[PDB]
């Protein structure tokens, strides 16, 4: 089957930086693009990331963009998700999850993972 | 970006009737709309896509309707584990996507 | 190759999936599809219009003593019957098979088109679609569907990018 | 990073096309070259009605069967329209010689004008033209005749020799029908002509033909003993047609003059004739289409698409149908 | 030294095909659309064994000739086999009116019973059966005559006027064959039917037709210098037929009930019969096959493909063959 | 382009010919093998089912007072042989042709799936054959050959060895 | 900068192609299909020239017309030529039977040698042949006859009974044609034959019927009150033919010998007969061509392009001119 | 691709153009024109010659009498007509089609084996053809006009005069 498990949560100071992560197993990852998906307490989900299937086109939502920076690493297996300057807004719980279409038909969300929580506080 | 408003903001029905959630867009997504579920403390799960295609290993009680503006999202039977927030999902026009703010569906 | 059609595409048999920084969509190409639409649109009045019949009454009558003669007649319309049946289905079958190729080609030569304009500045990533390696935004990106994109505007930034 | 793609439209069409190396490819749009519907009526072909007889086939009405006073005559027409169940023409039994050619002809005039060619009153006083009806053609519970046709029977104790001529001076061919009675029995000929050995001729510049009557006994159609054969010549303008006979003469007395068209034919349907113009005819019902094809019925009259044993012809137009 | 090299077939087939760009270019594999085999026999039709009646024809065979009384009659059949050596047929000498026609509507039958429709010693109590026999119809040496058919001839010093009928009343069309004589020579008609002025009358609810005999001095053919004209009518059920002549009347014996079937034909051909179904027949054999178009044989009767004058009617269904 | 036919193919009209260091051999595309013979049967069961004839029997019998009539026959049975022999060799023809054209398409369909996939890792030699840059292992030949290459993972041994 | 560019070809030419996707394609070479080109010239079949009857008609000339004296007849035709206002046969009025047939049967002959089947001075000294002239159709202002036909009247006050016989042994099939006169009235019955009641017969082999006269006033054409209805039949080798009348027998005279060649028609046109040599035979001309497609004339005669009512049928060989 | 022919081109259907410090004209591939007309000629010579027509006469002659067999010998010449009319319209018009996309294929295919040939040597600058990286006499041009311009002995001042 497929699954998705993040790791890199955890409680940091606003204006440092972080670093989060999402092992993949059961497929290949170099064929599915990946995303980014966070839920901010007392909200709904907001999409935060997209990486393609080689990691070449990056895009980032409109609150997030310029301090945000997606990677991944194919022969790894692995996601990534780089934050400089983070925000009290930022602190949400962080899902990673599998696009099962290219960028013809980029959208949906077929599979998903467990998720870590990121606390911005001082 | 294509704004998405879930009416009503909470729906409250018993087990084993009909439920009903609306979704409506600013601009006219076309077919491509989907739909999401969220237990507390669960991970999100994907029932129907493109508004009319329901995923593997989802129960056929779910099901979606609309085309350009108003999308509708009706479950046959509310059984116990039904009980969640629902979110919708557009992916037309995005550089950015855009969610639905949440309906909370709970047990009355 | 391209796996499937696009049942958000409305303004035309052929056209394009935009997306970039600032919008994604569709955006078809009316140039394209109304030289297809009034080829094939030629090509049914051209099948329609060809056959010219004249004024003609196919029952003929005779006695219990003409069998001969009706069996000749009834031969002419059997033999009529048959021509033209294997003909229109033929014909339907073969025209069936020569739209759909123009329908593939013109797919085919679309992408040509943008991909011999496109050049160093995209990457091929199958379905045909091009990444571009520099910011092309939808002025750009309009150029492009046209056959007014400057490359050399752009060369050096895909340069940069690729490597 | 910027995404430019190449694709191509999907509708929601469920239109299946037949090609050669793919039986039911879905696609976008298609056109039917095939015609299957009509609109189940007898319309008029090049805005000319037709010549419906209901009861009554050809013969019955061109020979003035007492079943078919009612219908009506008309200037002209373009098809002749016959029921199925149409038993009503040649009353009294025979063989109508050439009946076949002459409903060819008769499939489409122009103009058709009735006259009466001999008058009832003004024509024989010397023969009787009164006593000549049947028990085979019943109008009204009483004995009656054709309408068209006078039998003539002896005046009195005598039959004579017949002369009557024709002069065709109107421009248009004149159709004229007799008939040639052929009595059971030598008493039935003493009974109505008095001569044992009669003759019949009727001439003309194209026509010369001498009938002599047979007399024996036959199966009896209709209560009749004896036949009748039914004869026909169409007369050019400028000429003229001879009757003599010693006996057994059954005479016109109305003619038809009538101006020929070509390329018609008379449709066996029950399918009610009403007011509506097609380029094309059919006995199932009339069609109105450009379509090169049609499955409706093989029988067709007017510019009509070509019969075809097929059940679906459909040309694709648009693009495969591959939603995804 | 590492590579990879797509390709294609080849084969050491040398089976070539024509396109219209290019002619005689080799394929790997072909499938052939022209039959140009058949199995050389003649076969039967839906099931059904076909009418093979040798060395006679259908004239002979239908009138009862004297070299047919060999042949096997069959309830149905599916075709009729004629060979182009038959030649025993009329022979007495004369005419078969509509000869083609009975040719066309006897080619295939569903039920077909010979039945004694006038008996030979109980139906003609006042002529001469047995004396109408000729040398043009020899039996093993002997004077004879038809079996289907009697001359009749006068008994005594005096034939009587003849008045016979049959009623139809088993549902099925009866074919009734008859003739009329024609003698040479007055002294021929006095001595076979002692009445100088003779005439054949027959009549049915459609059929009239009085026939006036000739007699004159022909060519001799057969060694007769008289004819027959033979003449046939269908006889509808619940329809008779009436024969009345005062003389030179060749009267029925054997008529046949019969029912029609549309479609068949007459084959000429010396091919033998053989124990075998086919769906297609030809003179040639049986084209037992599926293919679109054969070359075999222009007449063909049966679920038949279609004629063309091509030898070589080749499809390539494989690539183009460069083995190197 | 690709001058000549293998005859060391026996289970596939198209497929590969891999040559490595563990040996070489033929190996057959059953998929586009399969989908060329399926349509091919088709178009050839095409060209048979659409012959929908019925009972006739072409030959007439006249007398020799009905010559008019037998011409009439005659010139029916000839316009119908002319019409079935012109519309057969040339269907036969025209079939033949575009067969040929399907088959040199499918050979370019698969060489343009292979270009596609395998882009700078491997030299364009000619005759339908690619030179890899890199070590490309058996494994690697059917990753190659089920449409599943791995391109980035040997994109830096290609870049290495091709200058 | 070294530069090499690869294009193709474009001329002047304003050659223009139908395509199924796009009208009007210009191209720099393009074929025709279509033949629209004729000499205007009714050129000989195979060499052979035809029977160019001028103002004649087909019964005009094979009976003897005396307006048909100055035609060249022939051994052997191809096809045989009529004009439009050509009104010259049949000169007295009648009804020649089979005239369609004889106009089939005698459409091309390989050899046609005419000659005297019974001469004129020592055939019939026991009646009168001299005197058999009338007005229908005079020659030179005189009362002339059919130069094949003689009208035989009574020798004085007699006419006894004809009985003559020619026996076909010249290895050809002899085609006969004679005549048979209805008068007008019963006086010109006696003074023509003396007897009141007449009959003629022709018999042979196969052809066998025995006439008799028609004796009653027609209408008057060409100043003729009776009428001649002619026959003709074709005698095989080895074969006689009896020509037996006590009267109204018009007898033959000059017989045709001939051995046919099947598969012609006849050309009615106003076009002039020239020296040639073609295989396809119109009547608005000649058509020397190889392409399968023609557009001149639905009626032709010999290996012909198939009929088709499309203007142009233009076949692009070469490229889409688009000259730049 | 290719916007227009040329008129200087006079003694083949395809060719080429160069451009040099020796000159430039125009130079027709013998080959491919040559291959062109023979199978265009066959093309035209298989739809003529294969309609055998025999020897018939078309018109029949009746009398006022039979105007039925003349009505049915009308039915089947009208027949014949149509048949024929639709048949010869549809297959010039098929032609026309094939024909035009034969020759947009040869010049397809002549230019894929020039591409094919040069690789990166050349500069594809548009209009349906190359520049030369390097310098390219007339020997030059001829070799790669015959199909044998060997790529390695240029590859070098090609790469020196690219960048
Ligand atoms: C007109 O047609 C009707 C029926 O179509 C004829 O009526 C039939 O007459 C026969 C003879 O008496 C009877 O046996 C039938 O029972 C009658 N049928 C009906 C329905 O009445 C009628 O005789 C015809 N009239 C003429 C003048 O021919
Ligand atoms: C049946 O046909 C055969 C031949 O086909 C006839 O036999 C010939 O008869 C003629 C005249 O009687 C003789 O001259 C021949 O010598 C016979 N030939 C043979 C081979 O016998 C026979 O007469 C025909 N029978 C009937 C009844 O017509
Ligand atoms: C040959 O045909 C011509 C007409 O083409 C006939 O000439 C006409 O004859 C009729 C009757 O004799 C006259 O009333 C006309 O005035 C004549 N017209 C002309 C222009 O002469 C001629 O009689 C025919 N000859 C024969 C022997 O039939
Ligand atoms: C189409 O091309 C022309 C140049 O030929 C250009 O001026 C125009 O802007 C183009 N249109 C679009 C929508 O790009
Ligand atoms: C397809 O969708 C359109 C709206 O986009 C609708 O009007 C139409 O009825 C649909 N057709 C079918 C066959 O579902
Ligand atoms: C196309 O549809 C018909 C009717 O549903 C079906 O019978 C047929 O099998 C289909 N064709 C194919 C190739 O499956
Ligand atoms: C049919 O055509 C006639 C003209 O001939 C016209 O008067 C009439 O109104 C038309 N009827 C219909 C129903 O179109
Ligand atoms: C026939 O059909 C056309 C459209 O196909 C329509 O415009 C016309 O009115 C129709 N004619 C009749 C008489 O209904
Ligand atoms: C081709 O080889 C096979 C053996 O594999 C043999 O059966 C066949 O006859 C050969 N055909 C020809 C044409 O040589
Ligand atoms: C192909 O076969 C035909 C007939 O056997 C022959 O005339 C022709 O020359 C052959 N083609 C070649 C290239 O030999
Ligand atoms: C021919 O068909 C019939 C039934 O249609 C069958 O009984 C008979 O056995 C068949 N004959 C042969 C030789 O197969
Ligand atoms: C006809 O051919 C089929 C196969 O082509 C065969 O199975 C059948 O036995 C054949 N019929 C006869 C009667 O031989
Ligand atoms: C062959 O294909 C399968 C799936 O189609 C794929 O998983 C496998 O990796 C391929 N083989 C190799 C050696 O890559
Ligand atoms: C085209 O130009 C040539 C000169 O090479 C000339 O001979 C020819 O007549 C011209 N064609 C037309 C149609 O003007
Ligand atoms: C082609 O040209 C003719 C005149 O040369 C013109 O009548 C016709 O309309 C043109 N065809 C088109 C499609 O414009
Ligand atoms: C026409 O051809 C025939 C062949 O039989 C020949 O005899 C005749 O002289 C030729 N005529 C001309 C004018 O060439
Ligand atoms: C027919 O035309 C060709 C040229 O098209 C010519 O060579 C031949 O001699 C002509 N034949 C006749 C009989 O005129
Ligand atoms: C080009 O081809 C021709 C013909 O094959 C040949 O003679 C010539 O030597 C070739 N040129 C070179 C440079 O190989």
């Amino acid at each position: 089957q497929v699954q998705l498990v993040e790791s890199g949560g955890g409680v940091v100071q606003p204006g440092r930086s972080l670093r989060l992560s999402c092992a993949a197993s059961g497929f290949t990852f170099r064929i599915y693009a990946m995303h980014w998906v966070r839920q901010a307490p007392g909200k709904g989900l907001e999409w935060v990331a997209v990486i393609s299937n080689e990691g070449t086109n990056k895009y980032y939502a409109d609150s997030v963009k310029g301090r945000f920076t997606i990677s991944r690493d194919n022969s790894k297996n692995t996601l990534y998700l780089q934050m400089n300057s983070l925000r009290p807004e930022d602190a949400a719980v962080y899902y990673c999850a599998r696009d099962p279409s290219n960028p013809p038909h980029w959208g949906n969300f077929d599979s998903w993972g467990q998720g870590t929580l990121v606390t911005v506080s001082s | 970006e294509i704004v998405l408003t879930q009416s009503p903001g909470t729906l409250s029905l018993s087990p084993g009737e009909r439920a009903t959630l609306s979704c409506r867009a600013s601009e006219s997504v076309s077919t491509y709309l989907a739909w999401y579920q969220k237990k507390p403390g669960q991970a999100p799960r994907l029932l129907i896509y493109d508004a009319s295609h329901r995923a593997t290993g989802i129960p056929a009680r779910f099901s979606g309707s609309g085309s350009g503006t108003d999308f509708t999202l009706t479950i046959s039977s509310l059984e116990s584990e039904d009980f969640g927030v629902y979110y919708c999902q557009q992916r037309s026009n995005w550089p950015p996507i855009t969610f639905g703010q949440g309906t909370r569906l709970e047990i009355k | 190759f391209i796996e499937g059609g696009w049942t958000g595409m409305v303004d035309g048999w052929y056209g394009y999936h935009h997306q970039n920084e600032q919008g994604s969509g569709y955006a078809a190409d009316l140039k394209s599809t109304q030289n297809a639409i009034d080829k094939i649109t030629n090509k049914v009045n051209s099948v329609i219009e060809k056959m010219n019949t004249q004024f003609t009454a196919v029952g003929k009558e005779f006695n219990h003593l003409e069998k001969r003669i009706e069996n000749l007649n009834k031969k002419v319309d059997d033999g009529f019957l048959d021509i033209w049946t294997y003909n229109a289905e033929l014909l339907v079958l073969l025209e069936n098979e020569r739209t759909l190729d123009y329908h593939d080609s013109n797919v085919k030569n679309l992408y040509e088109k943008v991909r011999s304009q496109l050049k160093n500045n995209a990457k091929e990533i199958g379905n045909g679609c091009f990444e571009f390696y520099h910011k092309c935004d939808n002025t750009c990106m309009e150029s492009v569907k046209n056959g007014t994109y400057d490359y050399p505007k752009y060369s050096e930034e895909a340069k940069l990018n690729r490597e | 990073g910027d995404t430019l793609c190449i694709g191509y439209h999907a509708n929601n069409s469920t239109d299946t096309v037949d090609t050669v190396l793919e039986k039911n490819v879905t696609v976008t749009h298609s056109v039917n070259l095939l015609e299957d519907k009509h609109n189940g009526k007898l319309c008029k072909l090049r805005g000319v009605a037709p010549l419906h007889l209901g009861k009554c086939n050809i013969a019955g009405w061109i020979l003035g069967n007492p079943e078919c006073e009612s219908l009506s005559t008309a200037s002209s027409w373009s098809y002749i329209v016959e029921t199925p169940s149409s038993d009503n023409g040649t009353c009294y039994p025979g063989d109508f010689i050439d009946y076949e050619e002459l409903r060819e002809q008769l499939s489409s005039v122009s103009s058709f004008e009735r006259f009466e060619i001999f008058p009832k009153t003004s024509s024989w006083p010397n023969h009787d033209s009164n006593k000549g009806v049947t028990a085979a053609c019943p109008h009204a519970g009483a004995k009656s005749f054709y309408k068209n046709l006078i039998w003539l029977v002896k005046k009195g104790n005598s039959y004579p020799k017949l002369s009557k001529s024709y002069i065709n001076d109107k421009g248009k061919e004149v159709l004229v029908l007799w008939g040639i009675h052929h009595p059971s029995t030598s008493a039935d000929q003493q009974s109505l002509y008095q001569n044992a050995d009669t003759y019949v001729f009727v001439g003309s510049s194209r026509y010369s033909k001498k009938f002599k009557p047979e007399i024996a006994i036959r199966p009896k159609v209709r209560d009749q003993e004896g036949r009748m054969n039914y004869y026909w010549t169409l007369v050019e303008p400028g000429d003229k047609i001879t009757f003599e006979a010693t006996g057994n003469l059954v005479v016109p007395r109305y003619a038809f003059a009538m101006e020929r068209n070509a390329g018609s034919g008379i449709i066996i349907s029950d399918t009610p004739v009403h007011d509506c113009n097609t380029t094309c005819q059919t006995p199932k019902g009339a069609i109105n289409t450009s379509l090169p094809f049609q499955n409706i019925h093989p029988i067709t009259i007017g510019k009509c698409p070509k019969y075809v044993k097929s059940t679906k012809l459909r040309l694709a137009t648009g693009l495969r149908n591959i939603p995804s």
